[PDB]
């Protein structure tokens, strides 16, 4: 009765409720998943189609924050599009500061202080956005963190944001995907988002996904034509 | 009920009740739409009457020669958008001294429109947007909403009763590529008259285009000139 | 320089009991006289005087701050104002002008309000407070009154003595000062009373 | 009381324009026509007193040479627009050296509309919406012209209005009286003739105001000696 | 009074009819929603953290997830509380702490770096516009006068330096343990303190944790540096714990 | 800085702040005021007064300037900034204009603070009314009223403040042509429509004139009750 | 900003009577009980005190009586905690006039100086007012010695006698009977200043600790504010209660 | 920014019910007796910890604001940092411009005007802390009682905390002139015992003195000097 009207106020029981229920803004939104493997990071994501009005490619959900530095969101997208102009603006502070590639653990702390600092005050509310960060680098390897709306950043081999979750964490943990390379990977992330799918509420979706990783030389990258289609036709043939 | 009050203040749904009010404020105006072939761009707007008496507003702004928008929402609250839009087109033309990308120039509108959706105190833009575009990449119809939240789009309706008028342009979408410049602005005409009932017809006072294409300029067609496209559809 | 454009002389000696403080009465622009009535000396209330010297628009400018914040202190504190808080106060105001500087050269004379304890000091521009026991002075002419106070001063005087030495000391140093003459207003401060006197000097 | 300035309605549109356009019920007859010839301006005074001095009220203020104004419901908002429309009209005279045309002129007013606001702000911001709507009669080189302004900042082009206590009872009548090419003095008896019956008190000279411009001559408010003969002619 | 609320006291930070702070009160709870528990035991010449670490899912990986964090080369950290709102202090406390060294010109003590962290959590509680935030810092290190030393600082603002520290959801219990060794005043060396630190979570949570399923993070007069213990070194001390 | 909406609409349309500030004026000491010829008068009736108050400083009618003078009635904490707001008006537009000041362009600024104060941000609407005097170069007499939502009037005669609906009814009633003629009758006139709001008493009114080029001059309870012995 | 907090201090009661205003006063209705006589040589100053206690020491002046200017002094009746905010800025407005005017401030010119702080208050900034109601004395250039009664409102106006505080409603209907104009002498006044205390005060016998005379005279061109020691004020009141009976 | 409103209004009784409040926080807080006798000023505080634990060294509740000046509290223990640190902060201001330290009586009166501040300016709570500051000045000793309204008085001796009406009434009847500095250390820890409950030791009471030595917080094995009741 009136604990929860402000990101400012502590319930009874110690939980604030405006970071909740913005929590609750991402287990709407739909489901994307990413992964790591020996030769780098792999994306995807379930990216509704609302409308057939709507332009292949439209509303994407996958930022390029860096060259090297990939990003998957769930959440409201309004919020999206913000966090990753600003993300950009602290990869690109880096470059200017210290003139090299930001590193991705780095990079997934600046960006989860400022989804913090919105849970504070009673002036400004909590993103509703979750998202995760993959990158790949030769002295550093396959790294995936994710962050949620409290701004809370962990690593992962792999994780499941959006809707689908516990569905989706289970499907992975049963796959070995550490000594795997990521032309196989490829193949299995594109196999897992189709397990998870299922078909009731919403209708249609586009399958996006990205190399990060040996393959690329270290450049974040959509995933080509031929191999995306190489990939997205396995999953197919495996549905059976 | 005391969700309700504040644009801050989430909801034990994770909504965001001042902003879906603001997304009201879109279907309490004038229906438009718009949609794009491999070269023109073409907006229709129709333009409401508060009476016989009274003329009609204007739902078609120029913005720059190759960019132009059609306004559905708070008229005056639209000029907020119009005047910043025009501000980012020449600041284009004055610096890189080349025309604006469209999908640049939606992105700072979803960069404007999302701050007063984050902050306390103020309120987000009640009015919704078609800025058709041609650029090196090709023309372009984008979508935009008070949530900030902008799309992509090869043909869209906003305003009120907009979904019958969405309805018709899935069913021509094939078609849309190949028209001509006549006959793309005949697939908009006859998506307005579905939005209104019956009993009004399209004539050349309250509706006005504008178009868009490879070598031609963004112009809009007032009155008399609506006339020779109005003519030669049935209704 | 530009404290020499309205000239000027402040002094002050320090007796046993008693100070003494006096400041010619001339103003005028430069070569050209104006008016004999001007006031160097400003009380600061019972047995508290402050002197000031130079240009004679920050002698007026940075005196009618002091009673500003001096008349806000005492009513303040349940106290009158001690000489010596009373020189770091002067020095606090014009440090903050540090880098537009008021033209003047403070020099405070008084008692400490405890019993007998007299109290004299000297600034700068800049308002680094100096402390000495003997005396000040300030001013175009300072270069003569230095000569003077040297010779004249002695460890402890009785009131008589302090007016007849510090009086001498003006009239012979300002009769050598171009800018600076036209009479000259001595103060006397005791523990028990105060003695003002004009003296008569050439005119000139 | 609970629910800011630009708090939305759930119906879509922002409480306090909603609540002012409904103090515009409040204000005095104003009404507004358009002539090929020219523009005609008449507005009741609502004099509450013997003792009033009937000079002093101008509810029609000239904006500048060419355009006129007209207003109702609160007077004492109308004073902050009209005095921010004759400093544009002469901006634009001084830098462009040309008359302001009266569609630049709303556009200037209009903007001022929304500009309500309490967080993010400055000194100068307005905690409500403006009170007051505005008529702006003027000749350009696109001949006489007559547009309307409500509180929520939609200029409007029109060919005649009816604004303050009765719009409704006069827009009903005028639509009908307005016909095409007539003129002015034909339009200001079937101006008065609507506005002598809208109103309480009796048509006198001092009891009301009129006003007229044309495209050779200068903005011109009727003397009580020229309204003697008009009132003559009802 | 006894529990009477007046008017808004409970929302925002403000004295209510019996004078406390509701918020306030509320923010210790927000310690106990972390769903874990954590031990700091000063000996003699270490200070050593014992932290319960839980990776309930495989796919979670286990080198990125810590509650041991470095505020400066000498000072360790173990955050207890709010996941997001540990960072936020450890960011804070980072710079606080190299604040500290571009202005005093010395690496930070961990006596004053409670207190410039604790003087920030005085300002959330005056300031009705926020909330405080809800993670406990305990810090532990070496100054190079009075040794080891080990603070701890609530969301109130009260920081006190303590010889044995306990926090999560244990702490009661896990401090009525503390009780019983401490009193009996062993000589404290650095395997002496890490197999009691450890037992005492253990006679609490009756375990007998796995190497896997604690961290250790250590300090001592001869190894300044903060460091953490490596599975391989943390089960070196685990079967001193089927000894005695 | 405070900045937050007092002033707003209502359901009615009406102006809560502004009709509450009028409130104020409903209960002030009454202010009445008629137009002569070449004269002009104020005047206000005081029931505060013990005998032990300084008569002086209590004084409602105050000047703004050489030719303009003005009064009040409603709370006096706001008038006293009004007043020294608009002397401030007066001497920069002497300043302006080395003509003195036109009783019409004082009027206006009066009402534009008025007006201000009551769509700003974190404000509150003045509760005082103005009835505002002066003569206008060529020597015509001018009587204005404010209002606390910051529309100014004109009048021949006015009233203001507590009951001063009755006292329009006698002054309507009695103001005519063959009125006003003598500088005697336009004082026995205020001093008659005084008489609704007379509580038996009237020693406490207070009377003020201006004729010609010459300044505000205050009436004497004296020479006042040489008036007063004038009634059958 | 969170309006659901603001409580909205500077806005109209239905009636036209401002909230915040009205319970300012109910404030100094209880506190100490001050009063003022204006007589044809010298105003006094008579402040109750409601704080008194065996530990209490008593350490710098008269307690609720301040001194504004070297011409002028005050009495607070109303929250001792504001009280200190105004006498501060009272202090910094006598001396910017002596700043610039060179003469010390008339009387007129300082209350209605700070009477415009008592409107920033209630006006706007949403901040709470002033809980403290003012007497004034002194004397000027011109219109020679003066008794002014502000409020938290900012409503002053001149006073031969008047009273504030607790009781100040009883004490001013005496007054009214008692004072006569251009009759009263300052050994006048202060007897009849007792006198009307006596009967207002909550706790009889009349304590030369409870009550303080503070008056104010000129002599030599110069204001002298002097403060009755408390022998003083008990040879007053034994003069005055041997005039009860004999 | 944040909240510009005032948090503090008056009741329709005519009484400010956050102060009200803030006076009910400083009675549940810890116990804390001064003396103002002959020529010094004690201040005894029972510091009363929950375990054996808490090092003693870490914390501490009488602080010295300067040489000459020293200060206690009863009340929220946080809120007390924010005092100090702004009071150490007006000392120096002080000894900047004047070049003297700071009398009691202008530190206590620009200490509770800041304590005035935060019951006007907005989106703050009065502090919940009720000082006792200690100083000597001129060879005159100074025991201020400064509380969240900001009303400061001047106390020869006053209780704080747990029972200070009855803290007060053992004053009256003990305390009284030619009293000194011995016996107030000795009638201020009697004091305590009455209030507190349980064996007093060096690590249960915190006391300090000043006087024309300054102001200097005793150590325990100074104040275990006091607790066998001789002086």
């Amino acid at each position: 009765t009136g604990y929860d009207l402000s990101a400012s106020t502590f319930s009874p029981d110690g939980r604030v409720f405006q970071v909740e229920y913005a929590m609750k803004a991402v287990e709407n939104s739909s489901t994307a998943i990413g992964i790591r493997c020996k030769d780098g990071v792999v994306f995807g994501v379930e990216k509704l189609v609302l409308s057939k009005l709507y332009e292949e490619g439209s509303n994407k959900r996958l930022f390029n924050v860096d060259r090297h530095v990939g990003m998957a969101v769930a959440g409201l997208l309004a919020d999206a599009r913000s966090l990753a102009d600003i993300a950009r603006e602290e990869a690109s502070n880096f470059r200017s500061n210290f003139g090299y590639n930001i590193p991705l653990k780095h990079l997934a702390d600046r960006v989860a202080m400022y989804v913090h600092a919105y849970t504070l005050y009673s002036a400004v509310r909590p993103f509703g956005c979750s998202f995760m960060l993959g990158s790949y680098s030769v002295n550093d390897g396959a790294q995936l963190y994710m962050i949620d709306p409290s701004g809370v950043s962990y690593g992962y081999w792999g994780c499941a944001i959006g809707k689908a979750r516990q569905a989706a964490k289970t499907e992975i943990e049963k796959l070995q995907m550490k000594e795997m390379t990521c032309r196989d990977v490829v193949k299995e992330v594109a196999k897992i988002i189709y397990i998870v799918h299922d078909e009731v509420k919403d209708k249609a979706f586009e399958l996006e996904l990205s190399w990060v990783g040996e393959i690329t030389n270290g450049r974040h990258e959509i995933v080509p034509k031929d191999v995306r289609e190489e990939a997205e036709k396995y999953a197919k043939e495996s549905l059976k | 009920n005391q969700y309700d009050n504040d644009v801050t203040v989430w909801s034990p749904q994770g909504r965001i009740h001042q902003i879906e009010y603001a997304m009201e404020a879109v279907k309490q105006g004038s229906a438009t739409v718009g949609l794009k072939s491999k070269t023109h761009a073409v907006l229709v707007a129709l333009k409401r009457a508060q009476s016989e008496l009274a003329a009609h507003q204007k739902k078609i702004l120029h913005v720059d020669n190759h960019i132009g928008i059609s306004i559905a929402g708070l008229t005056a609250d639209a000029r907020l958008l119009c005047n910043f839009m025009r501000q980012e087109c020449l600041d284009s033309r004055f610096v890189f001294d080349r025309p604006l990308p469209v999908s640049r120039l939606v992105s700072l509108i979803g960069s404007k429109t999302q701050i007063p959706t984050q902050r306390y105190g103020r309120r987000p833009y009640g009015v919704g947007l078609l800025i058709a575009g041609y650029d090196d990449m090709g023309p372009h119809i984008f979508q935009t909403c008070p949530s900030a939240n902008y799309f992509d789009c090869r043909a869209m309706s906003i305003g009120a009763r907009s979904q019958s008028a969405r309805t018709y342009l899935e069913r021509h979408m094939s078609e849309f590529m190949e028209c001509n410049l006549n006959e793309l602005v005949k697939h908009g005409l006859r998506a307005l008259r579905e939005t209104l009932p019956a009993e009004q017809d399209l004539t050349t006072k309250n509706v006005s285009i504008g178009i868009v294409g490879k070598d031609l300029e963004f112009t809009i067609y007032d009155d008399d000139d609506v006339s020779p496209f109005l003519e030669g559809l049935e209704e | 320089s530009i404290m020499s454009y309205n000239g000027g002389a402040v002094m002050a000696m320090k007796g046993k009991n008693c100070v003494a403080i006096a400041a010619d009465r001339r103003f005028g622009i430069q070569a050209q006289m104006v008016t004999t009535d001007f006031q160097k000396i400003f009380p600061m209330g019972d047995r508290l005087y402050i002197g000031l010297a130079g240009l004679a628009t920050d002698v007026q400018t940075v005196a009618q701050r002091l009673k500003f914040r001096l008349n806000l202190y005492e009513l303040k504190e349940g106290r009158q104002i001690k000489p010596y808080t009373l020189m770091s106060m002067v020095a606090n105001l014009l440090y903050e002008k540090r880098f537009g500087p008021y033209y003047t050269e403070p020099v405070i004379a008084g008692l400490d309000p405890k019993t007998f304890k007299p109290f004299i000091c000297s600034l700068d521009l800049i308002g680094c407070p100096m402390v000495t026991d003997d005396f000040v002075v300030s001013g175009t002419c300072t270069e003569q009154m230095y000569g003077m106070c040297e010779s004249l001063w002695e460890p402890n005087m009785d009131p008589e003595h302090l007016f007849e030495t510090i009086s001498q000391a003006m009239l012979n140093a300002v009769d050598r000062d171009a800018v600076s003459g036209m009479g000259v207003i001595v103060h006397i401060i005791e523990k028990d009373k105060i003695t003002t006197r004009t003296l008569k000097a050439r005119m000139d | 009381y609970d629910r800011g300035v630009n708090t939305f309605s759930p119906e879509g549109r922002l409480f306090q324009v909603e609540y002012a356009i409904e103090a515009i019920k409040l204000g005095s007859t104003a009404i507004g026509i358009q002539t090929s010839e020219g523009v005609c301006l008449a507005v009741e005074k609502r004099i509450t007193s013997p003792l009033m001095e009937p000079s002093s009220i101008e509810k029609i203020v000239e904006i500048d040479a060419h355009i006129g104004c007209a207003m109702s419901g609160l007077i004492a908002d109308a004073k902050t627009l009209i005095d921010k429309a004759r400093v544009e009209t002469q901006n634009h005279w001084f830098t462009y050296n040309e008359t302001m045309t009266v569609e630049s002129v709303t556009q200037a007013v209009s903007n001022l509309a929304l500009q309500f606001g309490e967080e993010d702000a400055d000194p100068g911001a307005m905690s409500r919406p403006f009170g007051v709507a505005l008529l702006f009669g003027g000749v350009d080189e696109k001949g006489p012209q007559l547009f309307h302004m409500d509180p929520s900042g939609t200029f409007v082009q029109c060919d005649a209005r009816a604004i303050g206590s009765a719009s409704e009872g006069a827009q009903s009548s005028l639509q009908e009286v307005y016909h095409k090419s007539m003129t002015l003095k034909e339009a200001i008896k079937s101006s008065l003739i609507i506005l002598k019956q809208v109103m309480e008190e009796k048509l006198n000279a001092t009891n009301i105001e009129l006003a007229t411009v044309q495209p050779g001559q200068n903005f011109h408010m009727f003397t009580k000696e020229e309204l003697e003969e008009v009132i003559k002619d009802i | 009074s006894r529990g009477s609320s007046a008017g808004f006291d409970r929302h925002i930070t403000i004295f209510s009819p019996e004078g406390r702070l509701y918020q306030v009160e509320y923010a210790f709870k927000a310690i106990n929603q972390g769903g874990l528990t954590s031990v700091a035991v000063r000996g003699k010449d270490c200070a050593v953290i014992v932290t319960q670490k839980k990776v309930p899912d495989k796919l979670l990986d286990s080198s990125t997830v810590t509650h041991l964090f470095k505020i400066t080369e000498n000072i360790g950290c173990v955050m207890t509380g709010m996941t997001a709102d540990s960072r936020s202090q450890v960011q804070r406390a980072r710079y606080e702490a190299a604040n500290w060294k571009y202005k005093y010109g010395y690496e930070i003590p961990v006596d004053m770096l409670c207190k410039r962290i604790a003087d920030i959590s005085q300002v959330y509680t005056q300031n009705a516009e926020m909330r405080p935030l809800g993670c406990c810092m305990i810090l532990i290190g070496i100054d190079e006068e009075q040794g080891p030393q080990v603070y701890k600082c609530d969301p109130a603002g009260y920081y006190c330096g303590f010889k044995a520290t306990a926090a999560g959801v244990k702490q009661t219990e896990s401090t009525s343990f503390l009780e019983k060794k401490v009193k009996k005043k062993f000589d404290w060396t650095f395997e002496q303190t890490v197999e009691t630190a450890i037992t005492c979570l253990s006679t609490v949570l009756s375990i007998d944790f796995k190497p896997s399923e604690i961290e250790v993070g250590v300090v001592t007069v001869e190894n300044p540096k903060f460091r953490i213990l490596t599975e391989a070194e943390i089960d070196a001390h685990l079967v001193a714990l089927a000894e005695r | 800085s405070y900045d937050r909406a007092i002033t707003v609409f209502s359901p009615d349309g009406h102006l809560f702040q502004v009709e509450y500030a009028q409130e104020a004026v409903k209960k002030g000491s009454t202010a009445v005021g008629v137009r002569g010829k070449d004269i002009v008068v104020l005047g206000v009736e005081k029931k505060s007064v013990a005998k032990l108050q300084d008569e002086r400083t209590v004084r409602k009618i105050c000047a703004l300037d050489d030719n303009v003078c003005m009064a009040f009635a409603g709370l006096t904490a706001d008038a006293r900034i009004v007043i020294n707001r608009a002397r401030v008006e007066c001497q920069s537009h002497r300043l302006t204009v080395e003509d003195p000041v036109t009783v019409e362009y004082i009027t206006r600024y009066i009402a534009s603070l008025k007006q201000r104060y009551t769509q700003s941000n974190g404000r509150r609407p003045f509760g005082i009314s103005a009835l505002i005097v002066g003569f206008d170069f060529d020597g015509t007499p001018r009587l204005y009223q404010t209002d606390p939502s910051g529309t100014y009037h004109a009048w021949k005669a006015n009233a203001i403040g507590r009951g001063a609906k009755s006292v329009r009814e006698f002054l309507e009633k009695n103001y005519t042509d063959e009125a006003i003629e003598t500088d005697d009758l336009t004082i026995k006139l205020v001093i008659k429509a005084l008489l609704e709001v007379v509580q038996s008493g009237g020693k406490n009114i207070e009377l003020a004139v201006m004729r010609r080029d010459q300044p505000l001059k205050i009436l004497n309870p004296e020479e006042i009750e040489k008036y007063v012995a004038e009634i059958e | 900003m969170s309006r659901r907090y603001d409580s909205r201090t500077t806005i109209f009661s239905p009636e036209g009577r401002l909230y915040q205003v009205e319970y300012a006063m109910e404030a100094i209705g209880h506190a100490g009980t001050c009063l003022g006589i204006l007589a044809n040589d010298g105003v006094l100053l008579a402040a109750e005190r409601r704080n008194i206690h065996k530990l209490l020491d008593e350490v710098f002046f008269s307690e609720k009586i301040y001194k504004l200017n070297e011409d002028m002094a005050c009495s607070v009746a109303g929250i001792t905690s504001d009280a200190n905010v105004l006498t501060n800025e009272l202090r910094l407005i006598a001396q910017r006039y002596l700043l610039q005017y060179q003469e010390p401030i008339p009387c007129e010119q300082l209350v209605t100086a700070l009477c415009d702080i008592k409107q920033a208050y209630t006006q706007f900034g949403g901040k709470r007012p002033f809980g403290v109601s003012l007497l004034y004395i002194g004397w000027d250039k011109h219109y020679g010695f003066q008794l002014y009664q502000s409020d938290p409102s900012g409503n002053y106006g001149g006073w031969k006698a008047t009273c504030i505080g607790n009781n100040s409603a009883a004490a001013v209907s005496m007054l009214k009977q008692d004072y006569k104009e251009g009759e009263m002498t300052l050994k006048s006044a202060l007897a009849l200043a007792i006198k009307v205390l006596n009967k207002t005060m909550d706790v009889s016998k009349l304590s030369a600790e409870k009550v303080e005379i503070a008056t104010l005279t000129r002599e030599n061109g110069k204001t002298v504010i002097r403060v009755l020691k408390q022998k003083e004020v008990e040879q007053l009141i034994k003069k005055h209660e041997e005039e009860e009976a004999k | 920014r944040g909240y510009s409103f005032s948090l503090t209004t008056f009741s329709p009784s005519g009484k400010l019910v956050q102060i009200e409040y803030a006076l009910a926080a400083v009675a549940g807080g810890a116990p804390s007796v001064g003396i103002k006798a002959a020529n010094g000023v004690v201040l005894a505080t029972e510091k009363k910890q929950k375990s054996i634990l808490y090092d003693e060294r870490s914390v501490h509740k009488v602080e010295p604001i300067t040489k000459h000046i020293g200060l206690v509290y009863s009340g929220m223990g946080p809120d007390y940092r924010v005092l100090v640190h702004r009071a150490r902060k007006l000392a120096q201001q002080y000894y900047l411009v004047y070049q003297e330290p700071i009398p009691t009586a202008q530190l206590v009166q620009r200490v509770a005007s800041v304590m005035q501040e935060y019951t006007q300016s907005g989106g703050v709570r009065p502090f919940g802390v009720s000082l006792l500051i200690c100083g000597w000045n001129e060879g005159r000793p100074y025991l201020f009682q400064s509380d969240p309204s900001g009303a400061y008085f001047a106390w020869k001796a006053t209780a704080m905390g747990k029972n200070y009406v009855n803290g007060k009434t053992f004053l009256e009847k003990r305390y009284n002139e030619d009293l000194e500095l011995e016996d107030a250390i000795h009638t201020a820890i009697l004091t305590l015992k009455e209030s507190f409950e349980g064996q007093m030791t060096e690590d249960n009471i915190e006391v300090g003195i000043c006087n024309e030595a300054g102001f200097r917080r005793l150590t325990p094995t100074e104040v275990k000097d006091y607790l066998a009741a001789i002086a």
